[PDB]
């Protein structure tokens, strides 16, 4: 998988960086389009990669 | 109009009545102010408490009358009422009214035809709104922020002027027929004037309004605030939203109002003249301000003559410094010893005098102060109190931010104390060749260690050791300074305390009138020396851009555009009045004396040999063409005139005429030889230099009064003449006289002959004819 | 045609100086000459004379030539990237 997401304040003065490897551990905070395409994966994927 | 009628029904039947009279006839009419006071006088105490129990009435408001008439402003519009006839007991010519009428007015009410004039009348607040909407903040953080106390420039400000010099600015704005004579800074600031002067004039406004918010356009708001990072009157106008004691709000602010760029050139052309000054031996002081007054600046728009710049600034600079002195401009009371800043706040004291071995046994004399004083110290970033005592550094305190910093500044003041034993025996690495005198001129040991220590950091390791050392007492270990700078340590230098938060710059509001003797340093009635030339920087090479060094020694011409150069600023200087120079001969239409002068016959070897004779064809064609008529621009004649000396003949005029060192004149555009604009009437720039054109007489371009004021003058009183106005002004004969009216309450008679002198040359050598 | 340049219609040059080319077409001399060509140094303008090359001599286009003087060198195209130096006379 790629780059991971990014996420940053309502104001985008302060902006944190996550690899792919995260992503699984901040799922709440991703949209929604962005979410539903992630869960169904979530099973397949073992470190950073997908099976 | 009928109105001027009615006016003078009125004055009749006020002068009817006796008391009227006798008040209208005693004193000058100063008594106006006066009479002003007596009138209309009446306060109240809490004026929230009697806004909302007198906004709670009827009719509260009042109003005039006939312009409601004139505006056809109804009264009980949907049952509500808006005003009744009746009499306010103050004004006797207002009616009540209530405050729905306002807004009645604003919603279906008269409409002016225009009002963007308002961006012009309020041109600082708009300039504020502008300023804000180019920031981009960013984020808020939480800390303790380090305030320091201090006066700042709140207002940012282009051309800050005096108060005298607006009073009269606001005249020849608005009031022009009321204007007085011209002063001094009307006569050198044309285009501010005619600047000011276009944007209000035959527009639709109140005037008392606008002249206040001229006031206000021209203020640079000096405050006394706590204040914490730069200092650039942009912050200092938002100040609020920037910062407080345990907040910051991010955001960057450094691109915007351009304003201590001017500074610093300003700074950096004042050293230049100051280091060229100093080259002489011997009129280092009138070399000096010769120097200063032959030199002028660009700034925004405007030009500017240095010494009108330097007698308004505030910078307090050893450099700033010694111009004002030479220019009598009396100052602040602030020091100066090398790059540090210093300020008394308590204290006195004496000279004395004291002896030091350089080498072996060579006594050189240095002289101390036999008292105790207390000062201010600032260098770069880090700030000092301390106290000095007959030759020793009592004690001091620090709360800057660097260790740098710390070092240099603790250093520096224990040189300006005379603290040590170097200096009770100096150290083997000076000599006498180092001591002094680069051509002769001495130096006094204080600035000769300061030098040694800049040279080599060694040096000031050498001289705080010079401090005595000692081990870190116990509790005192925070507040203890080591030799790097560290806050604590286990031994630290002696009666010495470091703390965090900076100290508050003392303040008053005082002047000193000083003086400066013939190696540019200045004195302040007693022997303190509050600047000189020793603690400004070597050397340095900068390109200025618009300026104008026209002086011979300031310059870097070669002989050819020199000589061009010199002999327009002689041809304009023709332009005066009598006869025989050429506003005279315009109006007596005589084009062919114009050929015959001797500025042209001087200039004549300067034309291109191998084809003078078409251009003297072109160029007196154009001359002819534009006096038989009267459609002239005076800023052509004056540069084709130098052309038309030989006699015509054949050939084709590519549309440039050349000189001889292959630098051409094209007549009609502006290019590197010879320009000028409508927006300035009253200056030509050649080569890059500045020209002042008199003012005698006024082409189609400068369009007023302005222009003809350097043709008259003042003369003894003749009630013969003719009484005339100002318009008509312009149609009197150089040489006659006339009445006028001026101000107010005064009448003089002018007569229409120049005179170039001023007073600064016929005192200057005079009294150097009397110190023989 | 255009002097002090070749060109198809007309063309020459040193070392084959008894030939001259038109549209390719070398046609012959019915002289001989090593030096009467030699001396172009008034061939190229109409008014000035080639001098030894510049740098600081003003670059210039062929109508400015009418208001230049005497002992003012000037530099101008010659052709195609080819800049010379002349002098008036």
């Amino acid at each position: 998988l790629g780059q991971g997401i990014r996420l940053s304040n309502k104001r985008k003065t302060k902006e944190v960086i996550i690899k792919a490897e995260k992503m699984g551990k901040y799922k709440n905070l991703m949209r929604e389009e962005y979410k539903n395409l992630f869960e169904p994966l979530e099973k397949y994927i073992q470190k950073d990669v997908c099976f | 109009m009928s109105l001027l009628l009615t006016i003078a029904k009125e004055y009749k039947r006020l002068c009817q009545d006796a008391k009227a009279a006798q008040m209208m006839t005693v004193g000058t009419v100063s008594n106006y102010t006066t009479f002003k006071k007596w009138t209309t006088s009446r306060k109240e105490k809490n004026p929230s408490l009697r806004m909302r129990w007198a906004m709670s009435s009827k009719f509260p408001i009042i109003a005039n009358k006939r312009m409601l008439e004139e505006a056809q402003i109804p009264k009980e519009h949907n049952n509500v009422a808006l005003w009744e006839d009746t009499e306010d007991v103050s004004k006797r010519d207002h009616v009540l009214a209530s405050a729905s009428c306002i807004n009645y007015w604003n919603f279906c009410g008269p409409c002016v035809n225009n009002s963007e004039v308002i961006k012009e009348v309020y041109k600082s607040r708009f300039g504020r709104l502008e300023r804000r909407k180019e920031i981009m903040w960013k984020e808020l953080r939480f800390t303790l922020v380090d305030r320091q106390r201090r006066r700042v420039d709140t207002q940012p400000v282009e051309q800050r002027l005096r108060t005298g010099e607006i009073k009269d600015l606001q005249m020849w704005t608005l009031f022009e027929d009321e204007a007085p004579l011209a002063s001094k800074f009307i006569l050198d600031n044309y285009g501010l004037v005619k600047e000011m002067r276009s944007k209000f004039a035959n527009k639709p406004l109140n005037k008392e309004v606008v002249a206040h918010m001229l006031e206000k356009q021209f203020n640079p708001e000096s405050r006394f605030l706590p204040v914490f990072g730069a200092i650039r009157p942009e912050r200092m106008e938002l100040i609020h939203a920037l910062g407080g004691e345990t907040w910051i709000q991010e955001a960057n602010t450094a691109g915007i109002s351009n304003v201590d760029q001017r500074k610093n050139d300003i700074r950096a052309v004042c050293r230049k003249v100051c280091l060229a000054a100093n080259a002489s031996i011997m009129n280092a002081k009138s070399k000096l301000v010769e120097y200063i007054k032959s030199t002028s600046m660009r700034i925004g728009e405007t030009e500017r003559k240095l010494e009108e710049l330097i007698l308004e600034t505030d910078d307090v600079s050893p450099e700033v410094t010694l111009c004002k002195s030479a220019l009598g401009g009396q100052l602040g009371k602030t020091l100066s010893f090398g790059p540090m800043l210093l300020k008394k706040i308590s204290g006195s004291g004496v000279k004395v005098k004291d002896t030091v071995y350089i080498q072996g046994v060579r006594a050189v004399q240095f002289e101390y102060w036999s008292e105790q004083e207390e000062f201010y110290g600032e260098y770069k970033s880090a700030t000092a109190l301390f106290s000095r005592k007959e030759r020793s550094l009592e004690w001091i305190t620090i709360g800057g931010g660097i260790n740098e910093d710390r070092k240099r500044l603790l250093a520096m003041c224990m040189i300006f104390c005379r603290d040590g034993d170097y200096f009770k025996d100096a150290p083997a690495t000076i000599t006498m060749a180092d001591l002094s005198t680069k051509l002769g001129r001495e130096i006094p040991y204080q600035y000769v260690m300061m030098n040694w220590i800049q040279k080599s950091e060694d040096n000031l390791e050498a001289l705080l050791y010079s401090r005595g050392i000692v081990e870190t007492n116990p509790g005192k270990m925070g507040s203890s300074m080591g030799i790097d700078g560290s806050k604590r340590a286990i031994k630290s230098l002696r009666a010495v305390t470091i703390q965090s938060g900076k100290i508050d710059m003392p303040e008053s509001k005082e002047k000193i009138h000083l003086e400066l003797s013939d190696n540019l340093e200045a004195f302040d009635s007693s022997g303190r020396i509050v600047a000189t030339i020793l603690d400004l920087p070597s050397d340095k090479k900068v390109t200025f851009q618009d300026v104008s060094f026209q002086h011979p020694d300031l310059a870097v011409l070669r002989d050819e555009k020199t000589a061009i150069t010199k002999g327009y600023e002689a041809l304009i200087k023709r332009l005066g009045t009598g006869d025989n120079d050429i506003p005279s001969l315009i109006a007596k239409k005589d084009y062919l004396s114009l050929y015959n002068l001797p500025e042209v016959k001087l200039m004549a070897p300067l034309i291109r040999p191998n084809r003078k004779g078409v251009y003297s064809r072109v160029a007196r064609k154009l001359v002819s063409t534009q006096v038989t008529t009267g459609h002239y621009s005076l800023h052509e004649l004056i540069k084709v005139l130098p052309f038309t000396y030989f006699a015509p003949k054949q050939g084709m005029f590519e549309g440039r005429l050349f000189f001889s060192n292959d630098s051409f004149v094209e007549p009609g555009v502006n290019n590197n030889v010879f320009s000028w604009s409508k927006a300035d009437s009253s200056k030509i720039y050649c080569h890059g230099i500045a020209i002042r054109v008199p003012l005698v007489v006024g082409d189609e371009h400068m369009d007023t009064s302005l222009a003809l004021l350097e043709g008259f003058s003042v003369c003894e009183n003749d009630p013969r003449a003719p009484m005339v106005t100002r318009q008509d002004l312009i149609d009197v004969g150089f040489g006659q006289k006339v009445r006028l009216f001026v101000g107010q309450g005064s009448v003089r008679t002018f007569k229409r002959t120049a005179s170039q002198r001023a007073a600064s040359s016929d005192v200057n050598k005079n009294v150097k004819k009397i110190k023989m």
